[PDB]
Parts: C-alpha cells; sequence; structure tokens
RNA sequence: AGUAAGGUCAGCUAAAAGCUAUCGGGCCCAUACCCCGAAAAUGUUGGUUCCUUCCCGUACUACCA
RNA sequence: CAGAGUGUAGCUUAACACAAAGCACCCAACUUACACUUAGGAGAUUUCAACUUAACUUGACCGCUCUGACCA
C-alpha cells in the first residue's frame, strides 16, 4: 500500500528495458569504437559459417555486444578457361562466394588490439578477415533493388 | 503519505544505468533457484512462514545420544578417489553407463547407507514423526 | 470491485474476500480464484496478507 | 506532373523494401528430388563405440584449446594494462594520448593462411570470369 | 547421468517403502517431463512400488 | 625532466605463411567429419551421371534399346581419371623451404607455419645485446610515433607494418650496472608495441646478421632472461 | 589457429554429396 | 456561425474505360475532316484493406419575440 | 641472488559431517547465429612432520606475487 513501508515492492518495469511495440549507428567515445561489422568472406560455406560462429561465441564469452548476426547473398562466379590451341573459353568450373557478418559494437580502445589479433590468428585457411565500420550503404545493399524506384528517380531527374 | 521502508527493500542493489551489460536470468532453473533462496531468505515483512510455518523454540534441541565416531577424512577421501578411479578405468563400466545398462547393487548401498548416513536420516525421520516431541519433548 | 475481508477478519467457505479486475491480489493459501479474477476463501478461518 | 512524380517517389519510399535472399540457406528443388536420395548403411557396434570414444577425446582437447586461447588472452590484458599504467606513471600525457581510439585501425583486412606458399615459378592459364549471380529486385 | 538418475530413484523408491511413504506427487516443468532422466526416474520409482499420484481428500 | 629514459620499442612480427599441420586427433576427427557428411549426403551430379550411365550401358547389353550413350561417350570414370592425371601432372608448392633446412634465422622464408618475430642485436656499453627494435621518445612525439619511427631508424628495409591501436602491449624496465648510474639517469623503461608485418623484408646489406627471425620457444636464445620474460607476456603462440 | 575451425561438415538437413577439393590460386598457393 | 456532400489524364464523364485536347505518321498541292498508333489520373494525410486529418470549391439553415 | 606477504580446478568465509560442494567451462543435437533444453566430459585441497587426527591449527619444504640485488 501507499502508506504502508513496502510501498512498490512488486515493481518489475523499472528492471526491464522498455518493451517497444531504423536503428541509429552508435558512434565510440574517444576510447570507445562505433558499432563495427566483420564479414568473413569465404568459398567454402561450412567453413565460413564455422568460424563465424567461433567469432560469435567468443565475443559472447568477452562480454562483447553483437549486434547481429547474418549473411550476405552467395556470389556465383563461372571460372572459365581457354581452350588449347582454341579461340574460345569453355566453362572450365564455376564456384560461390559466401560472407558471413557480424554486427558488433561497445569494443574497447585497449581490448580492440587484443580482440583483431585474436580472430586474425584463429582466421582458418581460404578465410578473408574483413572488419569495417558498420554503414548505412552496406545496410541498403543488404536489400534488393526497386527498378520502379530507379525508373521514378530518371524522370525526376 | 509516505513511510520509509524497515529495512533494505528487494532489488535495491541491482544498478539500473548498467541494465543492458548486466547478465540476466536467461534460464526459468536458475530464476527459480533464485527465488527460492530469496524465499528461504527472512524478511522483516509480513511473509507466509510467518503464520503458517510452524513455529519451534529458538533454543537448539539438546543432544542426548551418543558421542560421535571418529574417521580419518583424508584416508577417507584417498580411498574414495582410488575406488572411483579404479571403477572408472574399468572400461566395462564406462560402456555400460554410455549404453544405459548399468545398474547398481540395492543391498551393498543400503548396508553403507546404514553404516555411514543412516543414523542421520533415521533422526530425520524421528523428528518428521515427532517422536522426540513425545518421547523426549 | 475491492476488498470484501480485510487482515484479521473471520471468514466462512465460499466467502467473496474480493473481487479484480486484473491481478492487484494473488491466491494464496487456501484461497481459490474465480472465472473473473474473484478471490474466494476455500477454508473457514481469518484473512491475511 | 513534378508533384505527381515526388508522390510516387515518395510512396515508393514508404514501401517497404525486400532483404536478398540467401541461396545458403533456401534449399533448392534438387534436394527435394527423391532421385538423389541414397541407400542407408548401418554403423557397427566397434565403430559407434569409436566415434563416441573420439567425440569425448576431441570434446576434452576442445576445452584444453579453449583454456589456452583465455589464458593467452588474460595474459595479454594484464601485460597490456600493466604497460599503460607504467606509462601513465612515468607521464600521463602519453598515456592519455595512448588511450585514445585509432581511426585508421579499421580498414581491417586480412587473409588466411594458404595450404602450400605461393610459387614463384607458377603461371596462371588464361581464362574468362563471368558472373552470374541472380539479381533479386522488388516492384508494385 | 541417466544411470545415475535411475539408480537414485531405484533407492529412493525403496526407502520410501521402508518409511511408509507409499504415495507422492511430481512437478516438473515440460522439458524435465520430456527428459529421458526424468523418464527413467519415475519408471524406477513405479516399479518399486511408488505412486506419484495421491488419492483425493475425502471430503463427505 | 624525469630519472627514467622513455624508449618506446616495436614488436615486429610475421603472421605464419602456410597452415599448421594437424595433430592425428584432429585428422581422425576430420577423417570422421567426411565420413558422417558423405553417409547424410544425397546424390551429387557426378554420382547421378555414373549411376546412370551404367544403367545406359546395362540396357545396351540386355535389351536391343541403345539411345547411343553420347553421354556415355565420355565416362564419370574417365573425366575422374583425367582428372587425377592432372593433378598428377601439376605439382604444389613446398612448405618446407631451403632456409629451413639452412637454419638461416635472418630470411623471412623459414618456418612458415609459424610467426616469426624480429629481434636486432645492439651494442650497449662495449656489448652486444639481442633486443626488439626500439628508439628513443622525443617532445612532441606519441609512443606509437616513436615505435613507427623505429621502422625509419631500421637499416635498408622495405616493409610495411599495419599497427593495431595506441596502446603499449607491454613494457620492461631496467637499470644502469652502476656504470652510469644517476640522479639526471636511473634507467630506463621500454615499451612494446606489435605490428604486423605485411609485405616487404630487409636489403642485402641490411641482411648483414644483426638482425633474427625467430620463434617464440627460441626466443630466449637470443633475448635476455627478464627481457624475454617480459615479452613473452604479450607475444603468443596460439 | 585454422584448426579451431578448420573441421566442419554441412549443416543442411538436405545437401548433395560434395568432394573435397585442391583450389590454385595464381601465384600458386592452394586451399 | 453549424450540417451534408464532391475533388479522378489538359477539359468532361464512367467504373481504372470513353470523347476531345496533344505528340508522331498516313490522305491532301497545302490545311480541315478522316484512318493508324501512342503516351496521357483517382485533391490530399494517416490508417484498415472502407474510413479518416488537411486544403479547394458547393448546397441548406441561421428562427419565435 | 636475497626479505616479506602468500596457498581448494576459474571464483567462493563451500565443506559440522553423512562430504572434497555450488557456480563457472567444453563437446554432441536444435537454432542463420545467439539463447533455452536434451544428451556427454574434464577437473583441484603443493608435499611432509606435529591429540595421528586438521582443505581448516602449528612449523619446515614447495608454488605464486611484490620488494630490494643484477640489469642494455
Ligand atoms: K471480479
Amino acid at each position: 500500500y501507499k502508506t504502508k513501508p513496502t510501498h512498490g515492492i512488486g515493481k518489475y518495469k523499472h528492471l526491464i528495458k522498455a518493451e517497444e511495440p531504423v536503428r541509429a549507428i552508435n558512434l565510440g567515445t574517444d576510447y570507445e569504437y562505433g558499432v563495427l561489422n566483420i564479414h568473413l568472406t569465404a568459398y567454402d560455406m561450412t567453413l565460413a559459417e564455422s568460424y563465424a560462429q567461433y567469432v560469435h561465441n567468443l565475443c559472447n564469452s568477452l562480454s562483447i555486444k553483437v549486434e547481429e548476426s547474418y549473411a550476405m547473398p552467395t556470389k556465383t562466379i563461372e571460372v572459365l578457361q581457354l581452350q588449347d590451341q582454341g579461340s574460345k573459353m569453355l566453362l572450365d568450373s564455376v564456384l560461390t562466394t559466401h560472407e558471413r557478418v557480424v554486427q558488433i559494437s561497445g569494443l574497447s580502445a585497449t581490448f580492440a588490439e587484443i580482440f583483431l589479433e585474436i580472430i586474425q590468428s584463429s582466421l582458418p585457411e581460404g578465410v578473408r578477415l574483413s572488419v569495417k565500420e558498420h554503414t548505412e550503404e552496406d545496410f541498403k545493399g543488404r536489400f534488393k533493388a526497386r527498378p520502379e524506384l530507379e525508373e521514378l528517380l530518371a524522370k525526376l531527374k | 503519505r509516505r513511510t520509509p521502508p524497515l529495512g533494505p527493500m528487494p532489488n535495491s542493489d541491482i544498478d539500473l544505468s548498467n541494465l543492458e551489460r548486466l547478465e540476466k536470468y536467461r534460464s526459468f532453473d536458475r530464476y527459480r533457484r533464485r527465488a527460492e533462496q530469496e524465499a528461504q531468505a527472512p524478511h522483516w515483512w509480513r511473509t507466509y512462514r510467518e503464520y503458517f510455518g510452524e513455529k519451534t523454540d529458538p533454543k537448539e534441541k539438546i543432544d542426548i545420544g551418543l558421542p560421535p565416531p571418529k574417521v580419518s577424512r583424508t584416508q577417507q577421501l584417498l580411498e574414495r578417489k582410488q575406488a572411483i578411479q579404479e571403477l572408472r578405468a574399468n572400461v566395462e563400466e564406462e560402456r555400460a553407463a554410455r549404453l544405459r545398462t548399468a545398474s547398481v547393487p540395492l543391498d551393498a548401498v543400503r548396508a553403507e547407507w546404514e553404516r555411514t548416513c543412516g543414523p542421520y536420516h533415521k533422526q530425520r525421520l524421528a523428528e518428521y514423526y515427532g517422536l522426540y516431541r513425545d518421547l523426549f519433548h | 470491485q475491492g476488498i470484501k475481508k480485510m487482515e484479521g477478519h473471520y471468514v466462512h467457505a465460499g466467502n467473496i474476500i474480493a473481487t479484480q479486475r486484473h491481478f492487484r491480489w494473488h491466491p494464496g493459501a487456501h484461497v481459490g480464484v474465480g472465472k473473473n479474477k474473484c478471490l474466494y476463501a476455500l477454508e473457514e478461518g481469518i484473512v491475511r496478507y | 506532373a513534378k508533384e505527381r512524380l515526388k508522390r510516387k517517389i515518395r510512396k515508393l519510399e514508404k514501401a517497404t523494401q525486400e532483404l536478398i535472399p540467401i541461396e545458403d540457406f533456401i534449399t533448392p528443388l534438387k534436394f527435394l528430388d527423391k532421385a538423389r536420395e541414397r541407400p542407408q548403411v548401418e554403423l557397427t557396434f566397434e565403430e559407434t563405440e569409436r566415434r563416441a570414444l573420439l567425440l569425448k577425446k576431441w570434446s576434452l582437447y576442445k576445452q584444453q584449446e579453449r583454456k589456452m586461447e583465455r589464458d593467452t588472452i588474460r595474459a595479454m590484458l594484464e601485460a597490456q594494462q600493466e604497460a599503460l599504467e607504467e606509462l601513465q606513471l612515468e607521464s600521463p600525457k602519453l598515456h592519455a594520448e595512448a588511450i585514445k581510439r585509432d581511426p585508421n585501425l579499421f580498414p581491417f583486412e586480412k587473409e588466411g593462411p594458404h595450404y602450400t606458399p605461393p610459387i614463384p615459378n607458377y603461371q596462371p592459364p588464361e581464362g574468362r570470369y563471368n558472373d552470374i549471380t541472380k539479381v533479386y529486385t522488388q516492384v508494385e | 547421468n541417466v544411470v545415475a538418475c535411475e539408480s537414485i530413484g531405484r533407492v529412493l523408491a525403496q526407502r520410501c517403502l521402508e518409511a511408509g511413504i507409499n504415495f507422492m506427487v511430481y512437478q516438473p516443468t515440460p522439458w524435465e517431463a520430456a527428459s529421458d532422466s526424468m523418464k527413467r526416474l519415475q519408471s524406477a520409482m513405479t516399479e518399486g512400488g511408488v505412486v506419484l499420484r495421491e488419492p483425493q481428500r475425502i471430503y463427505e | 625532466g624525469s630519472p627514467w629514459r622513455l624508449l618506446g620499442a616495436l614488436c615486429l612480427q610475421r603472421p605464419p605463411v602456410v597452415s599448421k599441420p594437424l595433430t592425428p586427433l584432429q585428422e581422425e576427427m576430420a577423417s570422421l567429419l567426411q565420413q558422417i557428411e558423405i553417409e547424410r549426403s544425397l546424390y551429387s551430379d557426378h554420382e547421378l551421371r555414373a549411376l546412370d550411365e551404367n544403367q545406359r550401358l546395362a540396357k545396351k547389353k540386355a535389351d536391343l534399346h541403345d539411345e547411343e550413350d553420347e553421354q556415355d561417350i565420355l565416362l564419370a570414370q574417365d573425366l575422374e581419371d583425367m582428372w587425377e592425371q592432372k593433378f598428377l601432372q601439376f605439382k604444389l608448392g613446398a612448405r618446407i623451404t631451403e632456409a629451413d633446412e639452412k637454419n638461416d634465422r635472418t630470411s623471412l622464408n623459414r618456418k612458415l607455419d609459424r610467426n616469426l618475430v624480429l629481434l636486432v642485436r645492439e651494442k650497449f656499453g662495449d656489448q652486444d645485446v639481442w633486443i626488439l627494435p626500439q628508439a628513443e621518445w622525443q617532445p612532441g612525439e606519441t609512443l606509437r610515433g616513436t615505435a613507427e619511427r623505429t621502422l625509419a631508424t631500421l637499416s635498408e628495409n622495405n616493409m610495411e607494418a599495419k599497427f593495431l591501436g595506441n596502446a603499449p602491449c607491454g613494457h620492461y624496465t631496467f637499470k644502469f650496472p652502476q656504470a652510469m648510474r644517476t640522479e639526471s639517469n636511473l634507467g630506463a623503461k621500454v615499451f612494446f608495441f606489435k605490428a604486423l608485418l605485411l609485405t616487404g623484408d630487409f636489403s642485402q646489406a641490411g641482411n648483414k646478421g644483426h638482425h633474427v627471425w625467430v620463434t617464440k620457444d627460441e626466443l630466449g636464445d637470443y633475448l635476455k632472461p627478464k627481457y624475454l620474460a617480459q615479452v613473452r607476456r604479450f607475444v603468443s603462440d596460439l | 589457429d585454422s584448426s579451431r575451425a578448420s573441421l566442419t561438415r554441412v549443416h543442411r538437413q538436405a545437401y548433395a554429396r560434395l568432394y573435397p577439393v585442391l583450389l590454385v590460386k595464381q601465384d600458386g598457393s592452394t586451399i
């Protein structure tokens, strides 16, 4: 009750973040880093997924806030070779490239060196490690294209 | 009209500025364990145990039994560790445990229980049945 | 809607202790909850909060 | 005309944007095809026991590797913190300059080790690269 | 282990028979109930003789 | 001023070039994973082609219908044999180089599977001591700036190094041997910064034997006891 | 290092058989 | 002042079409007519999947002493 | 090289005995991934002598951390 000393003993919403029914890119301070993206690029989907899972688990164990864990569309490229004694490049093979992205934030300036050293030492063979700053350009590129919007913009031009 | 709390209110030590940073009860089992611990802990406000919980004399119950026996803890621990190591080294035990086909000798278990933990369990059962309440007050 | 039997009052079996639109008081020992969040006493005794 | 074009552009901007589907998670109809189904061969008791023992040993090995990695990270953190404290004690200005972030630190790119070192005498053949990635677009 | 849980169940069932506790109840969470260890423990208790459903109170 | 002398050191490290060989346990685990993948996988295009070729050969042998077997003209097994022949003709690079046999600790080509750390021999008090490259801090310059300037002060090196952060990864404090112990100069405190050797190397003149690229295990052969103890704290061998 | 996550397998429920292959780069290295 | 209703190609209607206006051809010595081909929109806001905010214009009442 | 403090696997003022506990950690299955759950694994009282008893109290011997010596 309001007049009793045991007032507000059942409060729970102050212990829980607001239940909201895109996202501003946080920028780190002088001793912190902003929202970063680690997009491992590999020709082996299994290796890429395994290393992304390892990075996510390592960040969770090291108490680094992982904003997201997703993947970029697979890039399919036909590799052709010129035939011997001929002038036609036949289809030698077809390769697929995958890009597993882990979006993290709150990396400390001092611990950044250690984290980068660990994730570059644990990098498997055939996998390229690429750590960059999260950008609205990348966020929009994650989405599809809108040819109708492009045509309307060209008409406006 | 407001009245200050008699003692420390619940959840008064959890910092609210680092709400995101603090670890959460991701398991209902951990939440239930912490809730049971908190319920067991005494509180200054009115509680269920105040009205329904059994009320006993604050004085400790006077022991009228035999003096406790003396067992070499270090030697007992060493012997038990050696026995467990031998049991685990036995390959048949490992495969039985892995295939979920092993069992225990009930007679040996009961004999060892009688030798080691039997008197205490019997005392607890007698206290539950209220023999000491009636026989020895 | 409110408390029909305050603390320390004597109640019989089936007496409606309280009625509530939302869960303000929860069922305790020997107290049943109705279909519409109505707390009633299952045993004859004294109400405690 | 201009106002109508602006209204159309605003409507398309308000319209939701679709993410590019991932063929890695999308299951093609080739897998659904029953022709690719193969007969299954059971495993012997000895093989199953060996696999279980290997899994237990692998669990222990991964635990040891994680322990080693954790110890290395802890040692690095302790050394860095002690060096920072010593630098702060000797000259606070250098410590303050060092604890700042590095804007040039994160155009970060790194390639993993290769199975074999590059061959100085290797001559790549002549060929062509063609991109056949499916382009996904959202309309209406 | 599951074998350890089953052995604990058997020993507890025998002790309950010795103590006269022939009826009791069990309050498992859905995941614990779906777990094989708890199923083995319940089967061991039932085979020992303990009934996991108390009889209803007589009101008259 | 201060009694201590501010020195900034650089921990130049070449990352491993080739992958570390798998232990027998890892090899067994990889074989088990491959076997499980094969068992749980579906028929591939090559397997389906081989099965269809075998079925059509059986049809040719038994029934009059042949379908001309244009696909079976070049069998999957024949293609596999051709691929195996091409692989045998092709030769892979040598993981173990001539530097490993020569035990030449001056060339980067040795021990491609392990990380290497650079050490330089400098003469202090008419005594040669193997230490990490270092310079003396100057006013209006950061400690990381001094660490970068160490590369410029290095003799005939064309190398690119990537510094990770600005905080030092370790420090080592020492005092003079009563030969020059003074209030103005009590001793020195060197600070180490880890950098990655992206590309480059030293020149022929710079390869005069005054620098060695060594692993963590053999780092103690060149480093002093205390210096090695301090360096190994931040130098890892994962 | 590489052995930390090099040992993998396809986690898809349905997937065609994949053969391990050595890939040769333009500089002579292999993966 | 308070009640109701409308806003659709450049114009006028209809349930996303029709006739003109217009562009590009054909016939013509050349225009007009005619023939062929086109581009050409729901005033607007937020929703639901028909309401509603705002703006423009329309109609009626605004009385009995 | 010496002087101090110093002692359970990662943490604990867990261990009265009935007993070396709880938590933390790793692998396997689900999950894009994380998480939950199910099913498995690894652990310690540094070593001795003192009502023998003592992880527990007292001393040596060890191990750890600082402090000085040495020091490029
Ligand atoms: K009610």
